């Protein structure tokens, strides 16, 4: 199982961003996808829970939901902090296995 | 606060071996479990393995039939052992710990890297 | 010997009345158990977590998350009111007994039968069944009450309630360990709450094994077990329910007009004008002695939040109430949080020519007074300025935290030092009789499932078991399951439980209500045509009796 | 006594569960709840209250002005995560007399939150109250959460 | 000491509202009888009684 | 709490538990009743207040 | 009779305090045995020649030449630790006790059954099981040792360690006598070694008969055979360990600069320069006291030939040795000559649930510090100028005769009349319990394999035996085998083991070592979801004892 | 006065123990330096109900 994204997504500054991850009941169904926030060539941080929750000091702008097999981050108020790659992340239980998304480039215009 | 670090990168041979290793600190390191994803270069994250405190373990169906991963808690140490590589598996690893507390064999319903650490690179060429 | 029988059938209730008005009720159950042997002779940990019914948001309530050891063991559970009196006997109790005691009880295996099957290789399948005689059934008591308490009549998992009907023995289970966390939500909430089984904590690990902890004993058809009597050391339970909520409490007020000719409408009259009235009141701030007002002894009964989901270590649970809801009894449509809802099969009480998997239900609405009706209760400021403006005032038709359907009663404790409160009644014939107490350093004044709690101990588990019956090809170095017999056992299990009750007395000139056959239940304590069976639900808490 | 399980696992691993088989509304037991068919482990009856729920972080006012409403359990989750100890798990601040590490210098005391091992607290995060009706999937008019002021 | 209780809580049963009691009377008082409320005893009597 | 500006939390607010100490009702003179039947519940309350 | 059993099921642990701190442990097991009819009614005497391994140069440690009696009976055998006690009661001993006795010990054979199997002529094959109650189980009670001693454990074959698991007794077998050479080698030696079995000395052929020699008891399906108890005159078996060696015996040198600051660098200084010390020493002709020089009381510990392997009559056999290696605790690769290695199967601990031939194993590291440390040592010439040169010091490193990998410490002895060491301590759950006192007029200090060594005798083996059930077609004159139907047995085997044991005292300010459950080990202890179940070693000297 | 537990369980119980973290909890510094670490006393579960 694999999850799927859009290759990029484009936004101006203080505007707002949709990025989208699509699965299946098998993986986002069940378990919600979890963001993630990669600076070019830095480790990943985590942004947005599964729950909607974020990280102590993940500021407000960055918000998520789920609805049915796909999910999506929300970006409000684009500052020139965001320009990286983004990754949703979930979980299969049926096989137990760890699903990541193919990777979505944000740009910031 | 939580810090990891990592090592054990190497280059190999199409078909050897090789064996990396993972040092944690600052939380209940029995509690949480501890994973590895890594990344080949120019594409996206991929999960390889998890261990959990009990010493169970969950494979990708890519390494399932190959590689093996354990702890010692008694040392905040995370192991990783690859064997039969390909080529396919070059890649910089990156070690992570869970936000959910899980222990023993019922794990992985749930799943959520919240800290990394620093990542080291494995390369199987000729 | 093998034809030499090890026991006599007794299904009889007697009533030896002794001096000074009481009575000692002996109740004998005789019952055919059949024993199966087990699916597998191995201890199982198990664990249950349906996240598909919980990831829907706003199921949170219906988790059933939970670990378990499965034992290869059943237990002999005989704590329901239905294995020992029948219809005629309750009959007798509670329309003639004003309090009932525990007093004793005893219970025997007798005239056990091993037998084993074997299937032929003809072409259409014939099999045969033969007798054992040198084959065992295990059985095992816990006198020492070292076992986890599993009482069956909270899965209607007793034995059965007719003599003539042959029975079984629960396959017996106890609760593992485990740490589980759930986020409540609603049908709307974004994104998926945390929905994880935590694992299992080590140091509240307890493996518990039969083999272990009781004597067991191993016998033959011409053996016997026999448990001894225990007697128990609990309080009385009473037959009768208190009406007086704190209205009907003390002196009533003096009626100085009183009617002069009968009629609906002809009401009597105090007379005295509210604030210029004698009397004493806990509001020092009012000149107002009204019945709502006017001071009492105590308070009957108590708010507490009612459908309250509580979570801990394991996952939410409903908080209880010991107590039933108000105005249920007028229209059973209102029976909701406190009045206590059956489920049941065919062998306690479900029309026996019955089809399907659906069970019988019963909700159980309780004659006692002692409940609330959370529609009818308001706050308002201290001033009591009257009559009272919206500003200052709490009504149960107002919102809380913003919600439409929630209001203040839901939220609402009013459990003090001053509370009064009864028993819960005993529920015939699926309701559990005897429970045990439980070992923390500060107990709870009452169970919500049996009228009786043991306060020492009360009496051990009776556990059975098909002894293994291996075939010549045995290997216990071998991973596979092991290869045995098919063997199944039927005995007889006799017991004797002992009360002691008062005879009621008439200290009214009106009678009172009593339990009587009519025409519209009279075909429920019959058999059909075709031999079907029901055991109906019974009220226990008749009579009343005075509060104060 | 647990749910009989209908369906055991034929293998060990994390995905193999067991299952009870029986339709939630079509089960046998007791419940507290007469206007409902659900029995299941978060509505079927037990036969009392472990712990209670307490307001925390509570200040009561009398005579002699405010203090906390005291406590006699600890906190749900507090073993799991020793950084949520809170209202109920006692804190002990002492000197060199009684713990402290005697050569080290400073006026500052040695302390540490004291977990008991004992699972009778709370986990208040989990719990909600919804409307008596107990219609499922339940609605957001129809629950108050703790997410919700 | 004491306990805080639901002040002016009216509750319904079968026979209709009664105030919640309360085993303690209010704090502040004895200072100024202005403030007695909930839990202060309150005793109307005639020629008889005093 | 609920909207209204004159309702507050400590209105509808309960702290008794299992570590409240509180004391009997003191006598009343003259017009105090001296002694009370106990309720004929099977659960008795800890006090009476009249 | 038929019907009626003889003995119940008893597989508890009692521990009855005693006055001044003494605990009498009683351990109770039973067990189902599983006992199937010989290969064949006679005795045969079998000679094992593995010549193609031990060909080969190199091999011949691999050497598993002998001569065994194959006898027709079967050995209950209950000599290990996991029989008697499961993880928490070797937790409870382990943890609160400082000393063993072994007391008593008996057994008996209780509710024989006896089966035949019969298979139908039918082309799709079926066969059924039947009851012979005429059948009859031969129990032999080796009461005056008359036989060979042939403790299971040493082959992993004594009975299981779970009470619910069916258990099988060991085929009975005994060494006979035989005359081997086998002239060791290595990789490259040339020509072939002289490796032959010579046949047996006649002046040493024992061959020994149940039958003639032990009473035999026929127990039909209504019989018992019960042992008597018997009473040990064992020594103590210590439950605590010592860490002092040499050189932590005594009084310490006095230290004239203490520390002024914590650290992990911040040592004290004697301060006395090392030839002007004062002390005494064996080293008559050099003046430095130093603690490596400085007198002890005796030895603690000694050196042996370690993977040394002597050759007598029989073949080669490895040098034991009574104590472990030094260094292994703090790594765990370093475990070799002197940590016992224990291979089992699923009957004593591996998962019971995991296929294939590969047994479990474990290496026992003791707590005890009596071990060497063979690459710290070296020996220099007497004249004692230091620093030592090349030529006057044999060091680990330097070879011995001329090979690269054998230093002077394989082939080295420092056992003498200073020799302090312990016995050797319980091994859970593999180990075994008691062992016999060898018949030689010079006994050895100490057994490697039971911390309690019977000094006059201890009990008799049991031995079992289904009895010949001939066809009508029985013909003695006929040299083939015996024409039997196919006969299997079941019987219960209950025993019970008595110890001493004393309660430990804190004797320091430090909390000791302690065996705990925690979350690493936490399923270890439990069963798994298809019923699996494992046993892993214990520790059993944990508290720490002054050893001077 | 105080009871001896028994074991009720086939599994081991909790028990406190030292090892090689806790260790220099419990003996004194180069300098004499000493510290009473907490510790807790309910190690062992018994079955509630």
């Amino acid at each position: 199982s694999v999850l799927t994204q859009p290759t990029s997504v484009s936004g101006s500054l203080g505007q707002r961003v949709t990025i989208s991850c699509s699965g299946s009941t098998n993986n986002i169904g069940i378990v919600g996808a979890s963001w993630y926030q990669q600076l070019p060539g830095k480790a990943p941080k985590l942004l947005v829970y599964s729950d909607g929750n974020r990280p102590s000091g993940v500021p407000d702008r960055f918000s998520g939901s789920n609805s049915g097999n796909s999910a999506t981050l929300t970006i409000t108020g684009l500052q020139a902090e965001d320009e990286a790659d983004y990754y949703c992340q979930s979980v299969d239980p049926t096989l137990g296995v760890v699903v990541f998304g193919g990777g979505t480039h944000l740009t910031v215009l | 606060e939580v810090q990891l670090v990592e090592s054990g990168g190497d280059l190999v041979k199409p078909a050897g071996s090789l064996r990396l290793s993972c040092v944690a600190s600052g939380f209940t390191f029995s509690s949480y479990g501890m994973n590895w994803v890594r990344q080949a270069p120019g594409k996206g994250l991929q999960w390889v393995a998890g261990v959990n405190s009990g010493g169970f373990t969950g494979y990708a169906d890519a390494v399932k039939g190959r590689f093996t991963i354990s702890r010692d808690n008694a040392k905040n140490t995370v192991y990783l052992q690859m064997n039969s590589l390909t080529a396919e598996d070059t890649a910089v690893y990156y070690c992570a710990k869970d936000r959910y507390y899980c222990t023993g064999d019922y794990c992985f319903n749930l799943i959520a890297f919240g800290y990394w650490g620093q990542g080291t690179l494995v390369t199987v060429s000729s | 010997g093998v034809g030499i029988s090890t026991g006599t059938f007794n299904n009889q209730t007697e009533f030896k009345f002794l001096e000074n008005g009481w009575v000692y009720i002996t109740a004998n159950s005789s019952r055919l158990v059949h024993l199966n042997m087990p699916e597998s002779e191995n201890y199982r940990r198990v664990v249950v977590n349906n996240l598909d019914k919980t990831a829907v948001n706003g199921n949170m309530a219906l988790d059933d998350t939970h670990a378990e050891i499965v034992t290869p063991w059943s237990l002999v559970d005989a704590n329901a009111w239905g294995v020992w009196f029948n219809p005629g006997d309750w009959q007798l109790i509670v329309n003639t007994m004003s309090e009932l005691h525990l007093v004793s009880f005893e219970q025997e295996i007798f005239n056990v039968v091993l037998k084993t099957v074997s299937e032929s290789a003809t072409q259409p399948p014939t099999k045969v069944y033969n007798n054992d005689l040198t084959a065992s059934l295990m059985v095992a008591l816990d006198s020492n009450n070292t076992m986890p308490f599993t009482p069956a009549a909270m899965r209607s998992e007793t034995l059965g309630f007719y003599p003539w009907k042959p029975t079984i023995p629960t396959p017996w289970r106890y609760y593992f360990q485990w740490d589980r966390t759930l986020i409540p939500s609603h049908t709307g909430t974004s994104g998926t709450p945390t929905n994880i089984y935590h694992g299992t904590d080590p140091d509240d690990v307890q493996f518990y094994t039969i083999e272990n902890s009781v004597p067991v004993h191993l016998l033959r058809t011409g053996d016997e077990f026999a448990t001894g009597t225990f007697f128990f050391d609990c309080k009385p339970c009473r037959l009768t329910h208190t009406w007086q909520t704190n209205r009907a409490l003390g002196l009533p007020p003096f009626l100085n007009s009183l009617p002069q000719s009968e009629g609906g409408t002809n009401f009597g009259y105090i007379g005295v004008q509210q604030d210029k009235r004698r009397g004493v009141t806990q509001m020092g701030n009012t000149n107002y002695i009204t019945e709502a007002t006017i001071m009492r002894p105590a308070e009957v009964g108590y708010s507490a939040p009612y459908y309250s989901f509580e979570a801990s270590t394991q996952g939410p649970f409903k908080t209880p109430i010991a107590a039933g809801r108000g105005g249920a009894q007028t229209d059973e449509n209102q029976a909701a949080d406190g009045d206590p809802r059956y489920a049941f099969g065919r062998q306690h009480g479900q029309k026996t020519t019955t089809t399907g998997e659906t069970p019988e239900r019963f909700t159980y609405i309780a004659h006692q007074d002692t409940g609330r009706y959370p529609e009818g209760d308001w706050i308002q400021n201290i001033n009591f300025n009257l009559p009272v403006t919206d500003d200052n005032v709490l009504l149960p038709t107002d919102p809380i935290g913003g919600k439409t359907g929630i209001n203040y009663t839901n939220i609402f404790n009013t459990y003090g030092p001053l509370t009064a409160l009864n028993n819960v009644p005993p529920v015939y014939p699926n309701g559990q009789i005897w429970d045990k107490e439980f070992d923390t350093d500060l107990k709870p004044r009452l169970h919500v499932n049996a009228p009786f709690v043991c306060q020492n101990n009360c009496p051990g588990q009776l556990f059975v078991k098909v002894a293994p019956n291996l075939t010549n090809q045995y290997d216990p170095d071998a991973s596979a399951n092991m290869s045995r017999i098919v063997t199944y056992s039927d005995f007889w299990w006799k017991g004797k439980l002992v009360f002691k009750a008062k005879l009621r007395a008439s200290h009214t000139w009106n009678p009172i209500q009593q339990m009587s056959i009519n025409v519209d239940n009279q075909f429920n304590y019959v058999p059909s045509n075709i031999g079907g069976m029901k055991i109906v639900y019974e009220k226990s808490q008749l009579a009343p009796r005075k509060l104060y």
